[PDB]
């Protein structure tokens, strides 16, 4: 058995031991077993199959990324969505007009928003540092 | 005996005392006010045997007598601190406090935990109540307080969405 | 006049006042009936002088002494009313308890940062007792604001230069409990009266270090600190 | 003034003061949950980084255009920035810095360029007048990367179509809960590790397709990993930021409470005495 | 005297009911002020349309205010207004403007002018 | 307190916004006439009442003047336009 | 007698100008108390500043002070200072320091001051 990671830019998706895994590479379908030789490939979208020590199999859906096999280790390097040319295009284009025509989107952050009317109504009109003569 | 308003004996001892041309006090009170509270409420007592047998001239021996007291206030604005409320504040032995807030919004006796409390206490409640309520008071007075930063906060502990939960079956 | 009279015996004599602001309240009322002006927030006209023909002849003298101790309720929660602020012009030490300190199961519950006394001078005290005074008042009142970072961050925020300040903090709070031979019927423990040499030996002790290799509850409710040695032995 | 203004008064700054405390709790669990999320990123940049160590300068070597310093005839940045206000001096402390380095990039003749994350950067920088191409606002609390394609998409096009020469992050650094820092930072073309994987000397790759074509979707996939892992940190150092702030907040609430019932006390006094003395002094 | 024993359990819960909907729409209006009104769940929009539509029907022209703005006042008996404002609050009426209800009077003349608008 | 008791109206000067430059310093969100519209002139009376509602919800948005960086742009527009009849 | 018939528009405007700053700086005193003086907008920030200018700009050293703060008297005429408020307000001494205002005569030796902090 070796191990084996499965990262996202974002968070871990898998760790542990394996027995071997089955991978849809960019050049063709592909299977790693221990001692495999160092290899980089891209792979495809799908499900990456795994057969965790002891024989337990499981499917974990990859939205692609690149596959790194070491000489003890293997890790790939899953990505969150699709990757490509006509959608990151299109992702920079949008990118392009939010910045043209001003539009700015609302957070969504109910507690910051209602914490901060509150914060601001109760602090109206008070006038304070009027009443304590408070130099300042 | 029950008082039912003590605020409105004020004021007309107030009138009756003016009417007369005596030297009013703070809040145009008669300077004495707060003795007309005080030997009224200190008739409220628990008397023993033995004051109890020699009043009656041995008739009764092995009794006790007692006088409970429940005068009422009323409060402008929730304002404790106004001179008569915080007179007789200072002279009974605790107070039941009903929250406006609570009583518009449906909760029904509108008791305000935390801010009304009995200073005899547990000493004059029975014992299955003195063993199963102990805990029943600082819990809503804790929750009362939790559910105010509640608002504010989504995405509670679970540890504090049990103390929100329960308070919420009790109240 | 009867604490006079065991003070012209040669005694040193204890006077306690229930209420010295119902000693003033009373003195409005009566002077309200003897119709006289009214003064400063509605209180007789003289105040001042009422108040002084007391407190003036609770004096130490050549042949004994009258102390006092005199609970005091202060108006509105206002200090600078003319009661309270009457009665503060007389009186020495001030002792404030604590609703807080009585929770955390610590008695007497007098409030270490609030208490002051105008004797805590080394010109009148000694330079000892007031610096060691001085140290657990600092401490303490470091302590009152890490225990405010510890419920916002959780105590592994701390540095450790302060979480020693805490396990100190800690043993100075207990060790300021003391068991009455009045609370006995509470406690069970024997009441025990302490010089005031042990204290200062042993919050000496405490601040600087010294019995750091016992736990806390070896202080608590405890006594002199020869005796925090023992219930850490036993304990 | 009265008695009773000043009470009104005093009851909204307690107000004011339950709201600060509740915000600065909020503030602190936001902070916990934000500084998982950004440890959580690092073994992905990690292990990319080192991937990207062996493969363009180790024991053999390319020619990719992000890695060599050719002449610099304009720059570019990524600004990350808020969504939220009450943060304290986050922002402005950030965008000084960045406006004092692109005066120096200007002075030498060569223009700037901007990418805004976060709304907050957006309206100062258009009310400064720099020149903003592309922007992303409105992730709040919950950043996601498959946002963050589209502006580093932009820059990464108009650096390789050879219209930029750098190209910086400019963001804060969360070091300790008390302590935040703003930097800027290169990270093209790529800044060059000590790591030495000379004793990688024992090896080499199976490439399929070929090195070069994964040479660049490894580059651009760190280069995005980074971007993220800024704005992840900077996400966190909003948060212990407003943290403090909130607490000093509330400690001025507090401070002004007492001065404000100072106030009222006297003016309770003197009420009671006008009073009491037009009755007594009125009457015969 | 607004508890059921006297007023009956449909006017109690009327009553109540739009209370409780105006007491929401207090609480949303913050949000709307600073979030835009787009981020509210699809709940939510629907509270302050009906909020917003009960504030307006609670309006209404009277005999001798003719004089201040010349429009016709209108008497409305309790059980058309239980039956409006039930009718609001249930969703009856999602399909009008809000206008149709300022200064209309009775429920049925929310119909008749919005056929106008 | 008496003489705002006989009177029809009141017309309330305030010296905060005389100060802040606006002159005549009325106060129109405590100002009142009884007498109102019957006063005026059609074309004054029709215009006054959008008058009255701009200044109102304008005294309802006040309070976020002082963050009106944080607020929507569709109450921006009410925010800045009472400004401007101000 | 401050009037634009009395004393000119340009005093008058001055004048009017210097209430208007030191008015909008008194309303943003509470907010900077508890909230500090970071969540002022970009230009609460420029009002703020020009205030406390302002502020320092009013005092002036007198004749018979110099037996409290030893500083020489100083005679500022009338032309000679609503040029400086003038300067002040519309924003051509924003780089002095807020003390190379303080205690000075016309505007000259506030920029020369601040050669020296």
């Amino acid at each position: 058995t070796y191990h084996l990671d499965v990262v996202s830019a974002e968070q871990q998706m898998f760790s542990g031991l394996v027995e071997k895994i089955q991978v849809t590479g960019s050049e063709g379908e592909l299977g790693i077993y221990p001692g495999h030789a160092p290899l980089l490939t891209a792979i495809k979208p799908g499900m990456i199959r795994i057969v965790k020590q002891h024989g337990h199999e499981e499917f974990i859906y990859l939205s692609g990324g690149i596959l790194e096999v070491q000489p003890g280790n293997v890790t790939v390097l899953a990505d969150t969505a699709i990757r490509g040319q006509d959608l990151d295009e299109a992702r920079a284009m949008e990118a392009k007009r939010k910045a043209e025509e001003h539009i700015s989107s609302s957070h969504g952050d109910v507690d910051y928003a209602q914490a901060s009317a509150e914060l601001a109504k109760a602090i109206a009109q008070l006038r304070v540092i009027e009443l304590t003569k408070k130099a300042m | 005996i029950i008082y039912d308003d003590l605020s409105k004996q004020a004021v007309a001892y107030r009138q009756i005392s003016l009417l007369l041309r005596r030297p009013p006090g703070r809040e145009a009170f008669p300077g004495d006010v707060f003795y007309l509270h005080s030997r009224l409420l200190e008739r409220a007592a628990r008397v023993n045997a033995e004051y109890v047998e020699a009043f009656t001239k041995g008739e009764v021996k092995g009794k006790t007598g007692s006088l409970t007291a429940l005068p009422i206030i009323e409060t402008q604005a929730g304002d404790v601190s106004a001179f008569v409320p915080t007179n007789v504040i200072s002279i009974t032995d605790g107070q039941i406090f009903l929250e406006t807030n609570l009583f518009n919004a449906g909760i029904r006796p509108a008791v305000n935990p935390g801010i009304s409390v009995s200073r005899v206490g547990g000493a004059a409640q029975t014992k299955i109540m003195k063993k199963l309520s102990g805990g029943i008071r600082t819990a809503l007075a804790q929750y009362r307080e939790l559910a105010a930063f509640s608002q504010f906060a989504s995405d509670l502990d679970d540890a504090t969405r049990k103390q929100l939960d329960h308070g919420q079956k009790v109240t | 006049t009867m604490a006079e009279k065991f003070r012209d015996e040669g005694r040193d004599v204890l006077l306690f006042v229930d209420n010295i602001y119902r000693y003033t309240l009373a003195g409005t009322e009566v002077s309200a009936l003897l119709g006289r002006m009214p003064s400063a927030v509605g209180y007789q006209p003289t105040l001042a002088e009422e108040m002084g023909v007391l407190q003036e002849r609770i004096t130490s003298t050549k042949t004994g002494s009258i102390t006092s101790v005199q609970a005091v309720y202060v108006p509105a929660d206002d200090l600078t009313d003319p009661s309270p602020a009457t009665t503060f012009a007389h009186l020495d030490a001030t002792v404030v308890l604590s609703r807080q300190i009585a929770s955390l199961g610590i008695y007497p519950a007098v409030d270490p940062l609030d208490s002051t006394s105008r004797q805590l001078d080394p010109l009148v005290v000694g330079q000892e007792h007031y610096d060691t005074a001085r140290g657990v008042q600092s401490i303490l009142q470091r302590y009152q604001e890490l225990k405010d970072i510890i419920a916002i961050l959780g105590m592994d925020e701390l540095s450790e230069e302060d979480k020693l300040v805490v396990a100190r903090a800690r043993k100075i709070q207990r060790f300021l409990s003391q068991p009455f031979f009045v609370a006995e019927v509470f406690t069970g423990s024997p009441g025990k009266y302490v010089s005031l040499k042990d204290t200062i030996r042993g919050f000496k002790g405490i601040m600087e270090g010294e019995y750091d290799h016992l736990p806390e509850q070896a202080f608590y409710m405890v006594g002199s600190i020869e005796e925090a040695v023992e219930k850490a032995k036993k304990l | 003034a009265g008695a009773k203004d000043i009470r009104s008064k005093i009851a909204s700054v307690q107000n004011t003061q339950k709201i600060t405390k509740a915000m600065e709790m909020v503030a602190a669990s936001k902070m916990r949950k934000s500084q998982d999320r950004m440890a959580a990123s690092r073994p992905y940049a990690e292990t990319m980084r080192k991937v990207i160590g062996h493969l363009a300068h180790g024991n053999l070597e390319y020619k990719h255009p992000y890695l060599e310093d050719r002449d610099v005839k304009r720059v570019g940045y990524l600004v990350v920035s808020t969504d939220r206000g009450l943060a304290g001096g986050l922002n402005i402390n950030l965008f000084k810095k960045l406006l004092a380095e692109m005066k120096t990039w200007t002075d030498k003749g060569v223009q700037a360029d901007l990418a805004m994350i976060g709304s907050k950067g957006v309206s100062f920088f258009n009310s400064v007048g720099g020149n903003v191409v592309a922007q992303v606002t409105g992730m709040g609390d919950n950043p996601s990367l498959s946002e963050l394609i589209g502006p580093v998409k932009v820059m990464l096009q108009a650096y390789d179509e050879g219209r930029l020469d750098k190209l910086y992050i400019v963001s804060n650094k969360f070091i300790n809960t008390m302590s935040q820092v703003p930097t800027i930072s290169q990270l093209l073309p790529l800044p060059a590790s000590d790591d030495d994987d000379l004793k990688h000397k024992s090896w080499d790759y199976l490439y399929e397709p070929d090195p070069k074509a994964l040479l660049d979707t490894l580059l651009r996939r760190y280069v995005e990993s980074q971007v993220y892992q800024g704005v992840v940190e900077n996400l966190a150092s909003e948060q212990a930021a407003r943290m403090v702030a909130m607490k000093a907040a509330t400690d001025n609430g507090g401070s002004l409470i007492k001065e404000l019932q100072l106030v009222y006390n006297k003016a309770r006094q003197a009420s009671i005495t006008q009073e009491l003395t037009e009755i007594v002094s009125g009457a015969a």
